[PDB]
């Protein structure tokens, strides 16, 4: 699997860490892939650059 | 945030919508992100048009 | 520059190629891009595979 | 729906707020979807992170 | 690191998993990454769905 | 065609250049389409945004 998250800059490494232990068991659990099968990039911009919702 | 998941085809409907759930669940725990702006695509692909550790299928 | 739209299945082709087509034109004319270097990608999902806001379909 | 554009750096916050407005506008209307119901990120690199017409970028 | 390549429909499968392979071949030589961490993925549209450089399929 | 790839910040412009040239020449042979009708964004990240093989990467 590859997962991607766009998102605002200024979330901590400690968090950035968090997310990615989450993300990595979810899509393991699902998909039934090792964890080490999971590619995952953060991508940060600062607010000019995001319209959400 | 924008989370894009690219898995291998082959998982039920039922299964993919409890993986979207825990994607949206897990973000909101880790980084604060209120589920209202936390956006999820889940894309799949046949097992030949990926290659994980430079494997080819 | 690159813009890549994931948008719900169910348009036509011909209403997909008039979004192209005004994609092109709004980058033209709010960046300031030539249409000779602007390039779009317009992709289709089910709605199961997306979510909106924390929202599952 | 969720819309990115890679681009090189230099747009002024007018013309990311010009790009912003403009893409959600065409692609509600396209799809019957309200603004708030599109995503869009600007994704920003310096001119070497680009080719374009088969040429790295200024 | 991860390549993602979008392309038109219409290739073989024996081609597009050559393709995967000389991606990885050339990142590796290019940017020195071990080939186990190169993630490639392959993605397949409709002509009419792409348009580079402000073209649309027919016109 | 529109490729991109996400890697660690730290390759030099030759090394951009090497990879670029390598990618565009293998998806144009693979493609049939000219190299000029190939678009390539590389996008850069510090260590903490990766993880590969299960482990966030170092600087």
């Amino acid at each position: 699997p590859m997962i991607s998250c766009d998102m605002a800059y200024g979330r901590t490494d400690e968090q950035k860490r968090a997310l990615s232990a989450g993300l990595l068991r979810v899509i393991s659990e699902a998909t039934g892939e090792p964890r080490e099968n999971i590619f995952f990039v953060i991508r940060e911009g600062s607010g000019i650059n995001f319209v959400e919702h | 945030p924008f989370i894009e998941c690219h898995i291998a085809t082959g998982l039920s409907v039922a299964r993919k919508q409890q993986l979207i759930r825990d994607v949206i669940d897990v973000t909101n725990k880790s980084i604060g992100s209120d589920p209202k702006i936390i956006n999820v695509l889940l894309v799949e692909h046949a097992e030949a048009n990926m290659s994980i550790s430079g494997r080819i299928h």
